[PDB]
DNA sequence: CCAAATAATAGTTTTTAGTTTATTGGG
DNA sequence: GCTAATAAACTAAAAACTATTATTATGG
């Protein structure tokens, strides 16, 4: 299902207070972090719910009527209006407006705020994959002092942990250290050791929290629950996935030129010869070759496209060397064992994966994704699991499905034949390549079009005078390449290109 | 009393967003539903005026696809359907305008919603039709045309659950006026295309569930005035109905119903393939879902009547009568027996055409049989079938054996005496049998008068 | 169609290049011309898109819009163009050199492969290209390159690796994915397979099958593997079946279309000798591995041929 | 948890968009 | 309505909240029958902007409308009538308003 | 855990709550091992699906009230998450807790007990 | 002839494969 | 004095993930 996260914000005095009273306050930096989180959720997955609440203030808004604890927004999809009203209290003067229309001066109750947020999570009508809470404060001793409320809040937090609430706290700016292990580190939802000292740090993860990452992050869904058939009856369930997937601009929305409300449309078929409405059964497809207009219906047209039922038809074993890497049809997919229909599928999958890794032969198979689709020829190469230093799966175990192009998957090609080059020029190119040797990383790039699109949409949402400008990761470092290389380009140009000739059309 | 204050609160409980408001709205709505559903005669009129005010409000005020109003409107429509049931035909004042509203509701207010509400609106409209006949039925052609344009939408976004539109497009509301009469041909084209898509397919697109039943319901609602027995489209639909029965959950029962309504409309093309129809209906009126049993029974009796008519008016009459009828009916030896007896009675027809002596022969042996079931002490569940069959053969008969007359009339009067201990359905069956034997007796004037006087006196 | 361009390495190195589509997901250039079902006149058939709420709306009363998460942003295509990031026409530059093993076929974006030469009959460009080819081949480096087709085509990130052939030398370009174009999905450790650890005899039978199901051959004892079932010089039979049906319908405007032909299966069927070899280990593994499984074949009414009444030569009463 | 995105629980940690830099 | 001269005049009020809240502008001008259109069409008499955003600047790019200050709108409100154009309120204006200024207003 | 349909866990949790109420017929308490077993089985795989959680919870609570105290927070949290008889089961379980009304009014009002209370289901 | 306890089908919002466009250079 | 085509976002369903629905077999 979805996920729930609530940002709980202190308001007593420290949020407005700053270490030097000239930089971001623990108040406004929380504003910025929440704005960034809103943007990231809008870009990635709005279906998750986000809530923001203030405690320690002089008023309250919770339905449960607990004083000093003011709720701002419910657990809900990130709305731009939430961001606007949030920025209304952003900056050292935004918190001035906060202190104008609101204030503080009354002690909060962690037990009460935990009660309130537990109710808020109870208000969710959707499957929450996780129940995360975001806390914005820098002190614990306000409740670490009175042991009554302290133990009360500890009990309540234990209850929340029983409920599966993933409580979290943020190292926040304080001129006296974050001050944990005093009233915290014994009450937080924690299962790993990160830091339990009195660290004078002001941030633990505000850095990447403010980091604006713009991507979709589709949840894991089985692209297909296929059934690999070996000969005719030895069939196993297999999960097919697209670990690589082209991202696309969100679909345009039809809406007024006058009020901009969404407009649904409707396309209908009319008898151009009559104006009368045309039935879906009232027309037939055709193709005209020569003097013959071959007329056909639709169902027959799809059936003549169907050759095999959906699934994988094992064509045999072919050595990995017999596969032309320069031959490529369309992006490859991943195949994992699936044991939900055919029991024992994963055991056989392990056996065949090990055997293929040993013998180093891929499984060529006839592929039918779904019905009314001509089967293709696909090579399943045994791709093994790989783990990082953290042992986190960087490569899954299973197979990689690569399309094998047919004869008719190429185009005619007029060209000139092979032309040699001197070994001196080859050595010069080796030196130049080694000069500009850079490490490849799959995530070193983004679509500048998409990035600028996100920035434009954001600026539209926030009604900015101007949008953010997208940095380009695809730019060649022409000045830097020339600086790194030197006159090697001139040397090789004189080596091959005669000084009279300039490469030009 | 409470209805007024609760409807006022609901009219006040929808003055904001806060989907919890819609939740309380549906709570109070279900409460008002369970209250008004309770019987009354004076609270009923309050229910009527509150129907006025509330239907107006929920028509205008919702104006949205927010589920905080969608759940409430869905329960509203369920309550209004159960209210249409018979909470007073005097609803007819409202009947028109609410009609308009719900139609508009189906389109405008429900513009992005594809859920139960459309189904509820459709069923309310259909109930309104089949309940209100020919008093305010003056607004259908516009709606017929609008839905005609709507169905030919190039999107399948009308789900199977929405194919109730066909049952809706099944229209005989007022006279079935001439405009949709003319459109009926294109209607047939659409039905043929849809049913061919349903029933002849290998494209993983059965969609039969509702589409099949709704198409059959529509065809029934329309073939009441069309489809004379000279069309290849007619026999094509006949073949479609055939394949419906067994291409290998009660859609086939709807098929049997549709056939039974228009068994005559498919005559002259159902003479062939007799044995498959006979056997399949026989097995069908044997299984669970007694709705299926009764549908098959009615279809079988209608089919038997039609085939009896044609074979009576045939010179090649031999085939059907000799191949199946007497053989199968004898091989029969619960309702199975009544079916066999009815088959005897209808088979009596062609016996007048050929072997007129066998008319009185089977009449006499039937007399012997019913006498043998007369003296044994259930035994009465089949008496009306005997009466029907003997009345049929007597109608065909012209020179009766008057010796069996006292016996038969005494049997009739004892059956009339045994009218109690009878389930109401077969009480109607037996009264039908009695009136039918009286109609048959009406052919023989003096014997008619004497026998009826004697039997009424004895009863 | 030829694509001229210049291989730009920095601001000082330019090589006139000849780009060509080598591999592609070919598709017929003739869509189904849907016509009338009555007079077969596609002209009489036409679509009618309409906008409304009724309350009808026109094409000239609507703009382009988008959904901003839980929000809706009206954003006309004019505004989209003005704030659009725009690339450079036909521009194609290199971004650097990286190890070949840094990239795998898993990152192969696009549905086409571009075999690229230097510009036709530019000897200096050709010699420079070949020198780059040899240098990269010996260094096992691949060139990360930025590509733009034209002014209105979005920029793409891909790599070019040299294809070595004695008759011609090309850089093979395949697009590479952004971090936006990736799925980070975890999968269970099949190596830590306690409940799916196959028996050794099963593994041996599997290996025996693969030996008996291997689709290659040792040629001339030169260890040059000989494939028995290429599928790369074999055309896609879908268009063959299409043409079969088209020809039948043209010759037989009323007959039902013929089924798939047996030679079509044969060109799809791997060598039957491999099948005969595999026959035995197939049954072996089938016995060895326990496998257990956890709507539209719409026929006519009659699973039989015919029925109906017929009582000729029978009037015995 | 190591190798998990803070913003999206259950999703792998999002590395910076980075770029090209020669070595 | 109250100042019906504002009717038949298509005002496109997307901007100006710092000067005066845009909802207040829309309410007041509808009380004069203004044709508040949420997107500038060809019939948009004047663009009403006091909170200049990317969208307002984009409108300025398309030299087809008058980017009117909301203060001009308050002027028309207190005059209870459409004031003629002034070369001190329309940040950007259509060439017709340019001619209007250049023919009756100094530079 | 065996849920092919209700009967299995329903009846078996019923008899478990019987036994818990009748720990050697309720005179010595040392079967808190079994109480923890059922507490886990509730928290395990039913703090996730939570459908049969309330079912067996109500069953055992009827057959043994003094156990839902481990789940008072849990039942309160899951209250505003159903709409049918499940809600009635939760209400019954709450009713079985008399030592549980130390403070509950805030839980009721927060969980809007007044609202479900307003709708008439006898 | 209503008499209750139990699985199926299909109400979501998801990807992906036939779609349609403005620049190509031929009397 | 020049229509050889391709870089096409469109209105595409041709997955349904998970949520009530309903006949059935009913039970005493």
């Amino acid at each position: 299902g979805r996920d729930s996260l609530i940002f709980l914000v202190d308001a007593s005095k420290a949020m407005f207070e700053s270490q030097s009273e000239d930089e971001l306050t623990p108040f406004d930096m929380s504003i910025q972090c929440i704005q960034s989180v809103y943007i990231s959720k809008i870009i990635s997955s709005d279906r998750d719910l986000l809530a923001v609440v203030f405690y320690g203030t002089e008023k309250d808004k919770n339905s449960v009527n607990f004083k000093n604890i003011y709720v701002l927004q419910e657990l809900d999809n990130p709305g731009a209006k939430r961001i606007l009203e949030l920025d209304q209290f952003k900056g050292q003067q935004g918190q001035k407006r906060f202190q104008d229309m609101m204030g503080h001066g009354s002690d909060y109750s962690l037990s009460e705020v935990l009660w309130v947020c537990a109710n808020l999570f109870s208000d969710v009508q959707f499957k929450m994959s996780h129940k995360r809470i975001m806390l914005f404060t820098n002190e614990d001793n306000p409740h670490g002092n009175d042991s009554a409320k302290a133990s009360r809040a500890r009990t309540k937090a234990g209850d929340l942990r029983d409920t599966g609430i993933f409580l979290d706290l943020m190292h926040l700016k304080k001129p006296g250290g974050f001050d944990i292990s005093l009233f915290y580190r014994d009450i937080i939802s924690i299962a790993e050791d990160e830091d339990l000292r009195v660290h004078f740090e002001e941030s633990s993860k505000l850095e990447d929290l403010l980091r604006k990452v713009r991507a979709k992050e589709t949840r894991k869904r089985a692209l297909s629950r296929l059934k690999l058939k070996l000969n005719k009856d030895i069939v196993i369930s297999v999960g097919i996935y697209n670990l690589v997937q082209k991202a696309l601009k969100p679909p345009p929305i039809k809406l007024y030129r006058e009020t901009n409300e969404p407009v649904k449309t409707k396309t209908r078929t009319f008898n151009t010869s009559t104006g009368g409405l045309l039935l879906p059964s009232d027309t037939k497809r055709s193709q005209i070759y020569g003097s013959r207009q071959i007329i056909l219906e639709k169902e027959e047209t799809e059936e003549l496209k169907r050759f095999d039922d959906p699934g994988l038809m094992l064509m045999g074993f072919k050595p990995l060397v017999l596969l032309k890497k320069h031959h490529y049809l369309r992006p490859s997919l991943f195949v994992y064992p699936e044991e939900s229909l055919v029991i024992g599928s994963s055991t056989l999958f392990s056996a065949l994966l090990i055997k293929c890794l040993e013998k180093e032969v891929a499984a060529l198979c006839r592929y039918t994704p779904r019905r009314n689709i001509p089967p293709y020829f696909v090579a399943l190469v045994p791709q093994e699991e790989e783990l990082d230093d953290q042992k986190i799966q960087v490569t899954p175990p299973g197979f990689q499905l690569v399309f094998l192009p047919f004869a008719d998957d190429k185009r005619k090609m007029p060209f000139t034949e092979k032309i040699m080059a001197t070994p001196e020029q080859v050595g010069k190119m080796k030196a130049i390549v080694e000069k500009l040797r850079f490490t490849y990383r799959s995530d070193s790039f983004e679509n500048p079009v998409l990035q600028q699109h996100f920035r434009n949409l954001e600026a539209l949402a926030l009604d900015l005078m101007e949008p953010e400008q997208a940095v380009d990761l695809t730019l060649p470092k022409v000045e830097a390449m020339n600086k790194r290389l030197g006159s090697l380009v001139d040397e090789f140009k004189e080596l091959v290109y005669p000084p009279d000739y300039n490469p030009e059309g | 009393c409470s209805l007024l204050r609760l409807q006022e609160t609901l009219s006040a409980a929808d003055r904001c967003g806060a989907a919890l408001a819609g939740h309380q709205l549906i709570r109070g709505l279900g409460q008002e539903c369970v209250l008004s559903s309770s019987p009354a005669v004076l609270a009923l009129q309050t229910s009527l005026v509150f129907s006025r005010d509330f239907g107006l409000l929920v028509f205008v005020r919702k104006s949205l696809n927010s589920i905080e109003f969608r759940e409430c409107r869905e329960e509203i429509l369920k309550f209004l359907c159960i209210f249409l049931e018979k909470m007073g035909q005097k609803i007819a004042p409202y009947s028109v305008e609410i009609k308009n509203t719900c139609t508009s509701v189906y389109t405008k207010d429900r513009a992005a919603k594809c859920k139960i509400p459309a189904l509820d609106l459709l069923i309310k409209l259909l109930q309104t039709f089949r309940s209100s006949r020919l008093m305010d039925e003056f607004k259908i052609g516009e709606l017929f045309s609008k839905f005609y344009g709507e169905l030919a939408l190039k999107k399948k976004i009308p789900d199977t659950v929405l194919e109730k539109v066909y049952e809706l497009l099944g229209l005989l509301g007022e006279v079935h006026p001439s405009e949709m009469i003319n459109n009926a041909e294109n209607l047939f084209r659409a039905f043929l295309g849809e049913l061919k898509t349903q029933m002849t397919s290998a494209v993983r697109e059965p969609k039969l569930p509702v589409l099949a039943g709704c198409l059959k319901g529509l065809s029934s609602l329309l073939c009441n005035f069309t489809k004379s027995m000279e069309e290849d489209p007619q026999t094509s639909r006949e073949i479609f109905n055939f394949v419906l029965k067994a291409i290998r959950y009660a859609v086939p029962s709807a098929g049997l119903r549709l056939f039974a309504l228009h068994a005559s409309q498919f005559s002259t093309c159902l003479l062939d393939n007799y044995v498959s129809l006979f056997e399949v209906l026989l097995k069908w009126c044997a299984h669970t879902n007694v709705e299926l049993k009764k549908a098959a029974l009615s279809a079988l009796e209608s089919f038997l009547k039609q085939v009896s008519n044609m074979v009576a008016k045939n010179a090649e009459m031999h085939k059907n009568k000799l191949q199946y009828f007497m053989e199968q009916f004898y091989g029969i030896i619960n309702k199975e027996l009544s079916i066999a007896i009815r088959g005897y009675g209808l088979f009596a027809g062609p016996c007048k055409v050929i072997n007129a002596k066998d008319v009185d022969f089977m009449y006499v042996e039937l007399i012997q049989r019913c006498k043998q079931m007369f003296l044994t002490q259930d035994r009465v569940y089949q008496m009306p079938s005997f009466l029907q069959s003997v009345a049929s053969v007597l109608l065909y008969l012209d020179t009766v054996p008057e010796v069996y007359t006292p016996v038969l009339e005494h049997l009739v009067v004892m059956q009339i005496d045994s009218f109690p201990q009878y389930s109401p359905k077969m009480q109607l069956v037996c009264c039908r049998a009695i009136v039918k034997v009286f109609l048959a007796l009406a052919a023989k004037g003096p014997v008619l008068r004497n026998c009826i006087s004697t039997v009424v006196h004895q009863g | 169609i030829h694509w001229p361009c210049r291989l730009t390495i920095g601001s000082n190195l330019s090589i006139r290049i000849a780009a060509y589509k080598s591999i592609l997901q070919e598709r017929v250039k003739k869509t189904w011309t849907v016509v009338d079902a009555k007079t077969l006149k596609k002209e009489d058939i036409q679509k009618e898109t309409v906008y409304c709420l009724e309350t009808e709306v026109l094409k000239e009363d609507i703009i382009q819009g988008f959904r901003y998460g839980s929000d809706i942003v009206p954003f006309s295509k004019v505004d989209e163009e003005q704030m659009k990031y725009k690339s450079e026409g036909k521009c194609f530059s290199v971004l650097g050199f990286c190890k070949s093993s840094q990239v795998q076929r898993r990152f192969f974006m696009g549905n086409q492969v571009l075999k690229v030469f230097a510009a036709r009959d530019d000897e200096a460009a050709a010699v420079a290209l070949s020198s780059l080819i040899h240098a990269l081949d010996d260094l096992d480096m691949v060139a990360i390159v930025r590509y733009a087709y034209d002014k209105r085509a979005n920029p793409q990130v891909g790599v070019a690796f040299p294809h070595i052939k004695h008759n011609y030398e090309c850089l093979v370009y395949v697009q590479l994915p952004f971090m936006e174009d990736l799925r980070q999905y975890m999968f269970s450790s099949l190596k830590n397979s306690k409940k799916y650890a196959p028996t050794e005899a099963q593994l041996n039978a599997v290996d025996a099958l693969i030996d008996s199901m291997s689709l290659a051959k040792k040629d001339e004892k030169t260890d040059t593997l000989e494939d028995l079932f290429p599928t790369t010089k074999i055309p896609n039979p879908r268009f063959q079946r299409l043409f079969q049906c088209l020809l039948h319908r043209a010759l037989h405007p009323r007959e039902p279309l013929p089924p798939i032909q047996q030679h079509i299966w044969n060109m799809l069927n791997p060598p039957a000798e491999v099948t005969t070899k595999s026959q035995i280990p197939l049954s072996k593994i089938k016995t060895l591995f326990p496998l257990i499984e956890a709507v539209t074949a719409q026929e006519i009414f009659q699973d039989n041929h015919e029925d109906g009444p017929t009582a000729k030569k029978l009037k015995t009463e | 948890c190591p190798g998990e995105s803070l913003i999206n629980p259950g999703f792998k940690s999002k590395k910076p968009a980075g770029g090209v830099d020669f070595d | 309505k109250i100042s019906n001269i504002f009717e038949d005049v298509e005002f496109c009020v997307m901007s100006g909240t710092d000067s005066q809240p845009k909802p207040d502008l829309e309410n007041r001008i509808a009380e004069f029958g203004g044709y508040i259109v949420q997107n500038p069409g060809p019939d948009t008499y004047c663009v009403i902007a006091g909170s200049e955003n990317i969208r307002v600047k984009n409108i300025i790019l398309s030299n087809k409308h008058d980017v009117v200050k909301p203060a001009w709108l308050l002027e028309c409100f207190k005059t209870k009538s459409f004031v003629p154009w002034q070369p001190r309120f329309m940040i950007h204006m259509c060439p017709s308003t340019k001619e209007h200024f250049a023919r009756e207003y100094d530079c | 855990s065996f849920v092919r349909y209700k009967e299995v866990y329903a009846a078996a949790a019923e008899v478990l709550g019987l036994i818990l109420r009748y720990v050697m017929e309720r005179k010595n308490i040392l079967e808190e091992s079994l109480c923890e077993l059922v507490a886990k089985q509730l928290k395990q795989h039913q703090n996730t699906m939570e459908d049969k959680f309330i079912v067996c919870l109500n069953k055992v609570t009827k057959s043994f009230p003094p156990l839902a105290d481990r789940f008072m927070n849990a039942v309160f949290f899951l209250l505003p998450k159903f709409h049918g008889v499940l809600k009635t089961l939760c209400l019954e379980v709450v009713l079985c807790r008399v030592e549980g009304m130390t403070e509950l009014y805030f839980q009721l009002k927060s969980k809007d007990f007044v609202q479900v209370m307003r709708h008439r289901d006898d």
